[PDB]
Parts: structure tokens; sequence; C-alpha cells
């Protein structure tokens, strides 16, 4: 922790809460409801925000690029919203249950370490493989750090983590917006962007 | 938060949430297997 | 390193790896008491040995009959085939024979070494082993009752117990034996699972 | 048959009741648009009523002179689905509840302020304890044999 006393705040001029001393990556003092005033709860919520932002970055990619790239005629991905029922080689239940066990084991490993830092790091079959990362939420390893892009002294890594969390907050809002836009209108996100850019003064949410 | 977690576990609130969950479960069960006077599986 | 069912979770205090097959797996606190634990280790051993024999006799004859060597019925049918004696006759025979053998085993569980000797011939007793693994005549080939060997038996027995659970549930919802199930699944896997079964 | 009752599937009063029931709902469906929300809801319950009567017929219930499916609890094996297997299920669930409660009471009895943990539930301890009810029968049997289920000294 580098207790940035004068970090830029979300609400300039107002004092940040005491449990937010800037310790966490991208801390701007935003906790009006005080949902993280407990150290254990703070830790848990740090983990939650990180995993949410990572999932949501993966989702924002997988929604916005395929339809921005099939709006232009590159290939033919259907609408991300109704992309759930367009049938595949099997039924959704077999894939969902098969994936649940697959996704489940990894989730269990994360739970094993979130609740006990650094106790699951090594591999169950070949016990010489040893995931690298020494922080919870930042596991490293050859699997999650093959390039070692951010294994340098804790300076660039701290500004690298903020980068990740900011992109991730943006992605969470993005993904929720696409779902809300798809429920309110009946179009695609790139369609909405193109329309609002064709007529900004009139083609907005105040169009119904 | 800690105190909110405490208050949400006081006896009346704990019991109303428990009984609401139980009611939901029983309601759904009888919504799927309605008019059941016996155990017909085995 | 006594083995861990859940890598991130510590093992209970009553379990100390002294017993073979101890992987720290007792989430429901069933053996927090020493006497409960002592009874349960025997229970597990006998259940597992019976399950081993059972699913052996349930599955091996099935593949032997389905590769055209013998012709045995399905396990869920073999009881209905009539044999040289009535079924109730066989049942009471087995009852009397099992009652004497199980009572003997019980008397040794409650007071180890009290029933080691032959009650008819006063020579020919049993060597003073330990409850659960009665050596002597029950061990003709005289293998070494090594700890690793005991662990292998516990490991296999647990697998056989799960196999039996699977056998009966499979037959109840599917309608056929185990080998037909496996060959009919691995024939076309992606369209033969529980999802398609249910 | 048992107690002079007759198999509802072959009874006449049981059928007459079914037809009469179904009859009145059909009347409620009329005087409205043929494919309206209320009419659709009435249809749904008509089909539901037909399913209930067929389900009763299929399960082999016993019907008296009024055509109402009577329940046998004497222990006859043709009728365990009516009382005895639901009874075993209930006893299991109720033992689950009671054993979990007793386990909790015993666990919190050792603090200085045990009443504090009774007006304000320790939910982490409770969630650690709830699933022992799954094995409550074996645990209770071994506790009785141990002699620790019933408090001595009282
Ligand atoms: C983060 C993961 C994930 C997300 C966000 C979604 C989101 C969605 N899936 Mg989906 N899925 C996801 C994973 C998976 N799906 C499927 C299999 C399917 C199928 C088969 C279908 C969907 C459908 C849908 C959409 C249904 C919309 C609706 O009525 O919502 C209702 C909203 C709620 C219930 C949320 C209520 C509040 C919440 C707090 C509870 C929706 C946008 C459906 C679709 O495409 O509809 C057009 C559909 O038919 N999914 C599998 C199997 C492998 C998944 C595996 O991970
Ligand atoms: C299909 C065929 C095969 C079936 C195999 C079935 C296996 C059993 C079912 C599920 C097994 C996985 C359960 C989820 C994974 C993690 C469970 C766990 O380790 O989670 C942790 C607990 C730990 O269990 C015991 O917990 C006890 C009490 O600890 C704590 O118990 C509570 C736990 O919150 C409180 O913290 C309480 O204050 C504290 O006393 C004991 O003292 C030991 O610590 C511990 O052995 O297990 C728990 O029961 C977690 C709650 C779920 C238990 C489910 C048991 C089976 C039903
Ligand atoms: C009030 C008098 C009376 C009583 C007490 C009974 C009792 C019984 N009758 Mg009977 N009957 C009666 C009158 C009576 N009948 C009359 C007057 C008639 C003429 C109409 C009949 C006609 C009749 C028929 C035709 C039949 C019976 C049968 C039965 C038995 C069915 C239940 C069973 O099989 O055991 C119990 C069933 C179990 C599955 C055991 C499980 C219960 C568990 C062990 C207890 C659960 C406790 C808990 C969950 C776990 C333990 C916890 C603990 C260790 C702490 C039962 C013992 C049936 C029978 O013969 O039995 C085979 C049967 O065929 N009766
Ligand atoms: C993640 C950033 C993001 C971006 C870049 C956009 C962009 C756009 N949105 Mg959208 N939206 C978002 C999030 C976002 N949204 C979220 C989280 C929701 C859920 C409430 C929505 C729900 C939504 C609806 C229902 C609609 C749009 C629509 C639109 C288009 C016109 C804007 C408008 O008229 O409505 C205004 C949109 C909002 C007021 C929601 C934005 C609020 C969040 C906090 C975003 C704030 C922007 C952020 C601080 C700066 C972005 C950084 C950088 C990319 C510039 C436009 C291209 C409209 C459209 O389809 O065009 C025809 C429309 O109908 N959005
Ligand atoms: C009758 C079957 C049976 C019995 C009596 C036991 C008994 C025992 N096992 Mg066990 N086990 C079994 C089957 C059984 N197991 C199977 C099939 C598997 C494969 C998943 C395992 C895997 C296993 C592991 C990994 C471990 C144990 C362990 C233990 C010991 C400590 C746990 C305990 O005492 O809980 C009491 C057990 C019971 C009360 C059995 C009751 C059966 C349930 C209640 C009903 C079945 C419900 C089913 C889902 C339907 C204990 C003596 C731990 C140990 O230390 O080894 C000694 C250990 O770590 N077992
Ligand atoms: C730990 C919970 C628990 C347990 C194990 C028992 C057990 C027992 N009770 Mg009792 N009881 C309880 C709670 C409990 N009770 C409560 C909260 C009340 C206040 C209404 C009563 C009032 C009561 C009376 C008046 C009588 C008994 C009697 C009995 C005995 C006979 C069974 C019976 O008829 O019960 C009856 C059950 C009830 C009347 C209501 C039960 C209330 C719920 C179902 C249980 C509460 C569970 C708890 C809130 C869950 C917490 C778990 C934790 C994880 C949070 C039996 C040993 C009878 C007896 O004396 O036997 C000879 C008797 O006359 N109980
Ligand atoms: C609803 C969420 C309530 C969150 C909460 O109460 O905790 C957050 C805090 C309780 O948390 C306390 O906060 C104090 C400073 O405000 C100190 O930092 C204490 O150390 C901290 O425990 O309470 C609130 O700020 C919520 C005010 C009311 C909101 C409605
Ligand atoms: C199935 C339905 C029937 C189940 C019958 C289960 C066995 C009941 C008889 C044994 C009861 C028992 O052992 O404990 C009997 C319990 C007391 O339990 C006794 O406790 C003692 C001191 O701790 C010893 O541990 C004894 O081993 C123990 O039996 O009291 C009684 O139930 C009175 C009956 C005579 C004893
Ligand atoms: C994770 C997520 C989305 C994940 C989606 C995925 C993976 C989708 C994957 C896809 O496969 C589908 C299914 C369909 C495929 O065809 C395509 C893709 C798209 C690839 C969104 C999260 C979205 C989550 C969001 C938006 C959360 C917002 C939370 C906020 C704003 C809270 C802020 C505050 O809490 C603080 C911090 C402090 C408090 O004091 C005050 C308040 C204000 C409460
Ligand atoms: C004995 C047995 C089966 C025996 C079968 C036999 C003899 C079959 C015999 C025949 O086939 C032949 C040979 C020939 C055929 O023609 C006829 C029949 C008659 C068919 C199965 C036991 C089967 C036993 C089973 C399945 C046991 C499961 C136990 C489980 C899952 C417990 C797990 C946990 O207990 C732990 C370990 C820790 C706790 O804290 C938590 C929980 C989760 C409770
Ligand atoms: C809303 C809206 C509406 C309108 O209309 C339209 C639009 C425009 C579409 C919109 C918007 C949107 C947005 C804003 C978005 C964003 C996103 C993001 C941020 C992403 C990121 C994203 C990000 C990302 C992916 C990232 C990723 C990363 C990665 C992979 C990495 C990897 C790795 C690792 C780990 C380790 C090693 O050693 C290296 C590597 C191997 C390399």
């Amino acid at each position: 922790t580098v207790a940035e006393p004068d970090r830029p705040l979300w609400f300039p001029g107002s004092t940040p809460p005491p449990w937010l001393d800037g310790s966490l990556p991208g801390d701007f003092g935003f906790d009006p409801l005080g949902l993280g005033s407990d150290p254990e709860s703070l830790r848990w919520n740090v983990q939650a925000e990180l995993v949410h932002s990572r999932w949501a970055m993966l989702g924002a990619a997988g929604i916005f690029i395929p339809e921005f790239l099939t709006k232009l005629g590159i290939l033919n991905t259907p609408s991300w919203y109704t992309a759930g029922e367009q049938e595949y080689f099997t039924d959704t239940t077999t894939l969902f249950i098969v994936e649940l066990v697959f996704i489940g084991w990894a989730e269990g490993r994360r739970w094993a370490d979130i609740l006990n830092p650094g106790c699951v790091n090594t591999d169950p079959i070949f016990p010489n493989n040893k995931l690298t990362g020494t922080d919870v939420g930042y596991p490293g390893g050859l699997w999650f750090d093959p390039l070692g892009w951010g294994s340098a002294s804790p300076q660039k890594l701290k500004e690298l983590r903020t980068k990740e969390i900011k992109n991730g907050r943006l992605a969470m809002l993005a993904v929720m917006g696409a779902w809300f836009q798809h429920i309110y209108t009946g179009t695609g996100p790139i369609d909405n962007l193109f329309a609002h850019l064709a007529d900004p003064g009139h083609a907005t949410i105040f169009a119904a | 938060m800690r105190d909110l977690k405490t208050y949400l576990s006081v006896a009346p609130v704990a019991s109303t949430l428990w009984f609401a969950a139980l009611a939901g479960l029983l309601i759904e069960i009888n919504r799927f297997f309605p008019d059941a006077l016996t155990f017909p599986f085995f | 390193k006594k083995g861990e069912w859940l890598p991130g979770l510590a093992s209970p205090g009553y379990l100390t790896g002294s017993l073979p097959g101890d992987n720290g797996f007792d989430p429901l606190g069933l053996a927090e008491d020493p006497e409960n634990l002592k009874w349960f280790v025997q229970a597990e051993l006998v259940n597992g040995r019976w399950a081993m024999l059972g699913v052996a006799g349930m599955l091996l004859p099935e593949v032997f009959t389905s590769i055209g060597i013998i012709n045995v019925p399905k396990w869920y049918d073999a009881g209905k085939e009539e044999y040289f004696a009535s079924s109730s006759t066989l049942f009471v025979i087995e009852f009397i024979l099992f009652h004497y053998v199980e009572i003997r085993r019980w008397q040794d569980i409650k007071n180890p070494g009290s029933v080691n000797q032959d009650p008819i011939f006063k020579q020919y007793s049993l060597p003073a082993g330990e409850v659960g693994y009665p050596g002597g005549i029950f061990n003709p080939l005289n293998f070494a009752p090594t700890l690793e060997a005991k662990e292998k038996e516990i490991a296999n027995g647990r697998l056989a117990m799960l196999a039996f659970l699977g056998f009966i549930i499979q037959h109840n919802v599917t309608g056929k034996g185990p080998f037909d199930n496996l060959l009919q699944h691995i024939s076309d896997p992606w369209h033969n699972t529980i999802v398609q079964t249910l | 048959d048992i107690a002079g009752l007759t198999p509802c599937k072959d009874s006449k009063q049981f059928a007459k009741r079914e037809k009469q029931s179904i009859k009145k709902l059909e009347s409620s469906l009329k005087l409205y648009a043929p494919d309206s929300a209320p009419a659709l809801a009435i249809n749904a319950t008509i089909e539901k009523t037909k399913r209930r009567f067929d389900n009763y017929g299929k399960q082999g219930l016993l019907c008296g002179a009024d055509g109402l499916p009577h329940l046998i609890v004497s222990g006859d094996q043709r009728h365990w689905g009516e009382f005895i297997t639901p009874g075993i299920l209930f006893l299991y669930i109720a033992g689950w509840i009671g054993w979990v409660g007793r386990s909790y009471l015993i666990a919190i009895r050792d603090d200085k302020k045990p009443t504090q943990k009774e007006i304000i539930i320790d939910v982490p301890l409770a969630t650690g304890l709830v699933f022992r009810g799954f094995s409550w029968p074996i645990a209770a049997y071994r506790e009785l044999l141990n002699g620790e289920l019933v408090a001595k000294d009282v």
C-alpha cells in the first residue's frame, strides 16, 4: 500500500472514506453506500470487482467486435442477444452441464486461494509447475503470464493494474448497456451507434 | 455493512427470509407437481 | 501430506492419517467421536468388499456374455431365472449361514481377538491380527498386509461402491445393464448422455 | 376391495364427478371472446382438472360411494404411497430440522453471552451446521448408542 493522500477523487473537494486509502489499483474513493468498510469484505469485493471486470471485458469483446465485423460484411455471426438458442451440434443442456464441471473446477481452485492465499498454487498431477503470482486475483504463472509482461518491480505493475480495472469498469458498463439497448430497442449495438451518429440530435433514447 | 449483516440476521428478519424462501420452494414444487395426494414414483 | 480431498481446506482433527485411505474427507462430522470412527472404518471395509464382489459379479459376466463366451441373464433379471432349488429355500440357507458368520465378525469387532479360535477344533486358531483385516486362513497366498496394500483395497472399494450406485441408478432410469449403457454411449457420445436420457 | 371400496378408474361416481366438474368450468369459458385472456385461463384450468382426474385414476386410488379417493393407512403394501412413504419422507425432513436445531443449540451453549447468539443468529455457524441434517439418522443412532443423545444427570 502506497497511501496516496491526494489522489484524484471521483467527487473533487470531498474527503474519501477511511477504509479507502488508495491501497487498491484504480482507487478514486467511490463508496457512498459504504459497502466495503470491513477489511475482509473489502478484500472479497476487490476479488469480485476484478473477476467481474475480466469476465465483462471478455464479453464486451465477444459482443461488440463480432457484430461490428458482421455489420460490415466479413462473416455472419447472428445477433448476440438471440445467439443463445441458434442450435449447435448438441443441445444447450449437455454443453452447459459439461462446461459447468469444467468451469466449476477452476472456480473451486479460485475459491481455495481467495480464502487461503497461496495454498493451491501448484499442480495435483505434476507438482513442479507452480503458478507464479503472489497476490490474490493476480495469479501469474506460465499459463496466465506466458509473456511475463508485468512481473517487473511494483511500480509499472501498479499503474498496469489500474489500467486493467479501468478498462474493466468500462466493459461492465458496456455489456450492461448492450443488454439494455437490445431490450429497449430491437436492434443491434452497432446499429444503434450508426443511427445515433447519423442523427445525434434526434436518434437517442428519447426516441420512443 | 458489518452492522447491516448483523441486523439482517436478527431473529424476525432471519425468520421472514427463511420462511419466504421456504414458501417460494413449496409454491414452485406444487406448481410443477400439482394435485398430489400420494407418492407415485416408488 | 496425508492427501487432501479439497486442496485449500485443512483436515479434521479426529482424522490423523493413521487409518489407510485417510484423505481428510469427513465434511459432515460423522466421526468426530473415536468409537464412532472405529465402528465406521469397519463399516466402510465390509461395505466396500461386498461392493467389490457385487459389481464384479454384476459387470464382468455382462461383458463375458456380450462378447459371446457365456450366456448369463442381466443382473436385474437373474433372480427370476429358476434354479435347482426354490428361491425361498436359498434365502433361508443364506440367512442361517450369514447369521453365524456375521455374528462371529461382530463378536470380534466388539472385543478383538475373542473369537480368533475355531470353536469345533480347539487347535487351528487365527494369528492375532487386527480388526478388519483377519489374516491366517483368510489369507492363503499369505500376501503382505502392507499399509500401501491396505490403501489400494480402500481406494478400489470406494470406486466399487460408486460403481454400484451407478449401476442401480443407471438401470432404474435407463432400463438396461451397465455394459450396454457404456457401448451405447461410446457409440455416439455427444448424443448419448444423461441429458438425452432425461 | 379393501373396506368395500372400488378402483376409481372403474368406479362410476368418480367419473360422474369428473364430468360434472369439467362441465361447470366450460360454462365459465362461455359469454366471453373464444380466445381471450380470461377464456385462455379457464381453458388452462380445465386441462389441469382433466390431468388431476386422470392422474388419480392412474395412481390406483380407492373411491367410496361419493366417488372421493379414500386413503388406506393400515400398512397394506398396495397403498404405501398414500401414507407410509410420505411418512418416512416427513420423518426424515423433521429429523433434519430438529437435529440441525439441536446441533446449533449445543454449539452456542459455551459462550458467556449465549442468549446473544439466539436473538441474533450466527449465520456462518448455522450454514456450517445445516448440512449435518443430511446424515442426521446415522448421527442420532450413533449418539443414542453412545449414550450422549439423552442428557444424564437429569
Ligand atoms: C393399529 C394396528 C396395526 C398396526 C400397528 C399395524 C402395523 C403394520 N401393518 Mg397392518 N393392518 C391392520 C392394523 C395394524 N397394522 C389391520 C386392522 C389390518 C386389516 C385391514 C391391517 C392390514 C395390513 C396389511 C395388508 C399389511 C399391513 C402391514 C403393516 C406393517 C406396515 C409397515 C411396515 O412394514 O413396517 C415399517 C416399514 C418400513 C419401510 C420401515 C422403515 C421405518 C424406519 C425404520 C423408521 C424411521 C425412523 C427414522 C426416519 C430413522 C430412525 C431414527 C432413530 C434410529 C433415532 C406395519 C408394521 C403391511 C405389512 O405386512 O408389512 C410388511 C401389509 O402388508 N397391515
Ligand atoms: C459503456 C459506455 C457506453 C457507451 C460508449 C454508450 C454509447 C451509446 N449508447 Mg449506451 N448504455 C450504456 C453505456 C454506454 N453507451 C449503459 C451502461 C447502459 C445501461 C443504462 C446504456 C443504455 C443505453 C440505451 C437504452 C441506449 C443507449 C444508446 C447509446 C447510443 C446513443 C446514446 C444515447 O442516446 O443514449 C444514452 C445512454 C446512456 C445515458 C447510458 C450511458 C451511461 C453510462 C454510465 C455510460 C457513460 C459513458 C462513459 C462515462 C464515457 C464513455 C467512455 C468513452 C467510450 C467515451 C450510443 C452510441 C441509445 C441508442 O441506442 O442510440 C440510438 C439507447 O437507446 N445506451
Ligand atoms: C431445536 C428445535 C427443537 C427441537 C429439536 C424440538 C424437539 C422436541 N420438541 Mg419442541 N419446540 C421448539 C423447538 C424444538 N423442539 C420451539 C421453537 C418451540 C416453541 C413453539 C417448541 C415447543 C414445543 C412444545 C410445546 C412441545 C415440544 C415438544 C418436543 C419434543 C417432541 C416433538 C414435538 O412434538 O415437537 C413439537 C414442535 C413444535 C411444537 C414446533 C417446532 C418449532 C420449529 C419447527 C423448530 C425450530 C427450529 C429452529 C428455529 C431452527 C434453528 C436452526 C438454526 C440453523 C438456525 C421434541 C424432543 C413436545 C414435548 O414436550 O414432547 C414430549 C411439546 O409438547 N416443543
Ligand atoms: C460480467 C458482465 C458480463 C459478462 C458477459 C459475458 C461474459 C457474455 C458473453 C457472451 O457469450 C455471451 C453470453 C453471448 C455471446 O454470443 C457473446 C458474448 C458476449 C461473448 C457484466 C457485468 C456488469 C456489471 C455491472 C455493470 C456492475 C455495476 C456495479 C456498480 C455500478 C456499482 C457501483 C457501486 O458499488 C460501488 C462500486 C460502491 C457503492 O458504494 C456504490 C455503488 C454505486 C453501488
Ligand atoms: C454393497 C453394494 C452392492 C452390492 C451388490 C451386490 C452384492 C450385487 C449382487 C448381484 O450382482 C450379483 C453379484 C449377481 C446379480 O445377478 C445379482 C445381484 C444381486 C445384483 C453397494 C454399496 C454401495 C454404497 C454406496 C454407493 C455408498 C455411498 C456413500 C457415500 C456416497 C458417502 C459419502 C460421504 O460419506 C462420506 C464419504 C463422508 C461424509 O461426511 C459425507 C458423505 C457424502 C455422506
Ligand atoms: C457501449 C458501446 C455502444 C456503442 O454503440 C458501440 C460500442 C462502441 C461498441 C460501445 C462501446 C464499447 C466499449 C467502450 C468497449 C470497450 C471494451 C474494452 C475496454 C475492451 C478491453 C479489452 C481488453 C482486453 C481484451 C485485454 C486482453 C488482455 C489479454 C488477452 C492479455 C493476455 C496475456 C496475458 C494475460 C499474459 C501474457 O503474459 C500476455 C498475454 C498472453 C497477451
